[PDB]
């Protein structure tokens, strides 16, 4: 009535083997097991049977995962430069260094031209100094007046994250169930081995009788 | 005398803008030892705005500008598929629509994706059908250095379903909120104006799967007619 | 963009679709026409005037989709707002 | 932090010789989980069957606000439980 | 720890996402929710 | 980004959502309406009071999201500030 | 009750093995095992099982990882240059 | 040339440059700090392993 | 950069926060409100005087954050700096 067929053919076949000539055979398409034995043997295996053959539960397996992260940070400090007499100049950061700004801004400055044995003018080539302003975020405030320049510089970078993600698969008793939503990746590996990343859940419940799952 | 600028986004930086900009002026050209313009090269302009959506607002006079981003993108989806395959009791079935494609690997090995379905039934006899189920649903999306990666959802359970009703096997719930922020710091904090210090970048996302099943016994010959009729 | 336009004859097939589902015979929904297919005469008077109580074929033989019905011997008659 | 050294310590103008960068983060995961058991041939029906409507109230709330460039068009809603008889059924009752 | 992490979310969500008010943001379910106000009338009824 | 608005559509339906979760029947959030399935008349008058005395319900009701009822026979009525 | 069948059906095949024909076999699905012996074995075999199906307790192990550095440096020197 | 000795360097440089004859006294404090606490933690059955 | 500020919220949570860790029932720091859950009533006098004579109590209702208390019947009061 419940038992597939073919499970319980080997439980019954050592059942059988030191209860002794018998034989148990199980019929896949029919779901249906055919015990051969004497008089004695039988009224035995029909009240094992009996008892295997019970309904089983099945369990619904949920799984909450939350996550919450909170950043912050904040960088502050002040640069200055000038003339042949001096630098200040800090590393910090994410905050960008006087000294590597007031060269691209020099060599940013247009080149007069000539030629003979025309007056064009180049202009600049701005890569480097748009090299520096690529991932710079924030404040950069600044006097640039006879090429002695403070540049005062602040950011306040505050993130958060909040996430619920909540992953549930149904069972039976005793049976392993496998979830995956995610997605499959190739690994190097060596030769290129197929890898599976993304929410994985694989349980395998019993129930206890108490009422507990396990 | 200065700039700010804000690495959020999406949210192009004014400071890689304003290079693009200059970038792309004209060249006055001439050559001795003619009047033409070499004009400008937009390839770094246009790089910019590939991607970029949404309004900037700004203004670009005397080289210094106020540029005024904001967006808001707004999905959603929905989708229904319902697979359904026909066995004897006992028997397994399959059933896949899908295609099926290469992978790498080693030697291109030959993959299988898409909606598919195996399941082998057997009926309980108090008209309960007991599933051994496997369903997956994948797809190509899109590659990787060296090949392909697929999307794939599968959940592989046995469950136990009533004759004529409808079990659950499985689902996830996703939420998210993201946020960002950046300021001066100082100055973002005042309740009116604070708002031209800063910039921020919101996020939600949800999403919703469930898989359903419904067995159904087809018993009589008249029974298999009942259901391949309708 | 813009504004109505309806009714079906979508759901004029869709609500033939409902009909058939639970069945049993059919239902044809053609056109902005449903059909239905199988001594019934006093089941007409009857099994009109229900369809003429109720309020969804109330609305909609009072929206303008047809309504048809077809017996097995065999005949039929259509049936809209103003038969009802 | 870095400073001059002697001249960042000044209580007052010490802030023009400094430069400094803070951090702060914090973290929290937490995995729970919640079994439930489904013993009567009823029992699965009650989980299976909330979850269920719970879908397809989303699929309703969905469709109440359309596709806005076309209306009105459909879009998929998962079918309901218990439909009972479709209103010209219900006639086809009160003949025969 | 669950009503740890449940008033982080909270906490999380009194200060909303400042650009989308009001907007929902997840929050983990109560424990004993007990009755909904509309269920709870119900009973008074029946 | 900058004021209300409010409230629902969603909540009138987070609203019907908590109903739900512990049933047993349905409970319909129908735009700004819910809506609730299955001799109770007598159930009304004890029933709605209730509601119309209850704070969310003095609240939301007063809120401006609707409020309706069902029953299976069958009827209905809805219910909003006014009829508390 | 508690234990997993199948986990008890090794730790009973030696203890049935030397307490002699005796066979145990466990029922994956069913999380049953079954003892097939004589009277007097078997009831050795259930004070066994008895004692062995006991309920297990579960432990709740918390790490905490610390750590504190602080770093310093100073660099303070004074150059000279010139002509030849 | 010279915006490579400037590349990682932090801190006061300050000088006399005049008639190619210099003197350049440079000086810098750098100070860190970290704090970091986390923990992790797992449930098990008694005798199982995490 | 650059002064107070202060105080909580946070620590208005924070503050419920410490108390629910040795729990037992809830305590919910709402705003800058702490709120507390389960014939009480001459418990109130006496438990909330302890409260007012608590000199963080006497400091932090003092300080601004509200504090509020729940019992389930049910029931429940507000008290601050004045109510002491």
């Amino acid at each position: 009535k419940y038992s597939k067929a073919e499970d319980l053919v080997d439980v019954l076949k050592q059942v059988s083997g030191t209860l002794t000539i018998v034989s148990i055979a199980a019929s896949k398409h029919s779901n249906a097991l055919i015990v051969t034995a004497p008089q004695d043997i039988m009224q035995s295996l029909q009240s094992v049977i009996e008892q295997l053959d019970i309904r089983r539960a099945q369990v619904h397996v949920e799984a909450l995962i939350v996550e919450v992260a909170e950043g912050s940070n904040i960088n502050f400090g002040v640069q200055w430069a000038s003339k042949d007499a001096g630098l200040m100049q800090f590393a910090n950061g994410t905050q960008i260094p006087i000294g590597t700004l007031g060269a691209a801004i020099s060599q940013a400055k247009p080149q007069k031209g000539s030629t003979v044995i025309i007056n064009p003018d180049t202009n600049g080539d701005l890569s480097t100094l748009a090299q520096l302003l690529s991932g710079f975020s924030g404040t950069a405030v600044g006097v640039v007046k006879g090429d002695w320049m403070a540049l005062v510089q602040a950011v306040k970078n505050d993130s958060s994250s909040n996430v619920l993600s909540t992953p549930s698969i149904t069972t039976l008793d005793n049976q392993e169930a496998f979830f995956m939503v995610g997605q499959d990746v190739p690994v190097l590996t060596g030769t290129v081995e197929r890898k599976k990343v993304g929410i994985m859940l694989k349980v395998t419940p019993q129930i206890n009788e108490g009422n507990a799952v396990q | 005398a200065g700039l700010m600028q804000f690495a959020n986004g999406t949210q192009i930086p004014i400071g890689t803008l304003g290079a693009a900009i200059s970038q792309a002026k004209p060249q006055k050209g001439s050559t001795v030892i003619i009047n033409p313009d070499t004009n400008g090269d937009l390839s770094t302009l246009a790089q910019l705005l590939s991607g970029f959506s949404g309004t900037a607002v700004g203004v670009v006079k005397g080289d210094w500008m106020a540029l005024v981003q904001a967006v808001k993108n707004d999905s959603s989806s929905n989708v229904l598929s319902t697979p359904s395959i026909t066995t004897l009791d006992n028997q397994e079935a399959f059933f896949m629509v899908g295609q099926d494609v290469p992978v790498l690997t080693g030697t291109v090995e030959r993959k299988k994706v898409g909606i598919m379905l195996k399941v082998t039934p057997q009926i309980n006899e108090g008209n309960a059908v007991q599933m051994v189920i496997e369903q997956e649903v994948s797809k190509v999306e899109g590659q990787t250095s060296l090949d392909v990666v697929f999307g794939e959802r599968k959940l592989k359970t046995t469950v136990l379903a009533n004759d004529g009703e409808l079990i659950v096997l499985g689902g996830l719930m996703d939420d998210q909120a993201g946020e960002s922020v950046a300021k001066v710091p100082l100055l973002g904090d005042i309740p009116l104006i604070g708002n031209l210090f800063k910039s921020t970048a919101d996020k939600k996302e949800k999403r919703n799967l469930m898989v359903f099943i419904r067995p159904t016994i087809l018993r009589d010959g008249m029974a298999a007619d009942g259901v391949s009729q309708r | 963009c813009a504004s109505h336009n309806e009714n079906a004859s979508l759901l004029a097939k869709k609500q033939a679709q409902n009909i058939s589902q639970n069945l049993p015979v059919l239902a044809q929904s053609s056109g902005t026409t449903v059909k239905m297919t199988i001594t019934p005469d006093a089941f007409l008077t009857s099994y009109q005037r229900q369809m003429c109580a109720d309020p969804t074929v109330k609305l909609m033989l009072t929206e303008g989709i047809n309504y048809s019905i077809t017996i097995n011997n065999q005949y039929q008659r259509k049936l809209d707002r103003t038969t009802c | 932090v870095a400073k001059v050294p002697l001249l960042g310590d000044i209580p007052l103008i010490g802030n023009l010789f400094k430069s400094t960068a803070d951090k702060k983060e914090k973290r929290n995961l937490m995995v729970f989980i919640r079994p439930t058991i489904l013993r009567d041939g009823m029992a699965a029906d009650g989980v299976s069957q909330r979850k269920y409507n719970y879908m397809r109230a989303e699929q309703i709330y969905r469709d109440e606000q359309g596709l806005s460039l076309m209306p009105h068009t459909a879009q998929p809603v998962l079918p309901a439980q218990n439909q009972a008889l479709p209103p010209e059924v219900r006639a086809f009752l009160n003949a025969g």
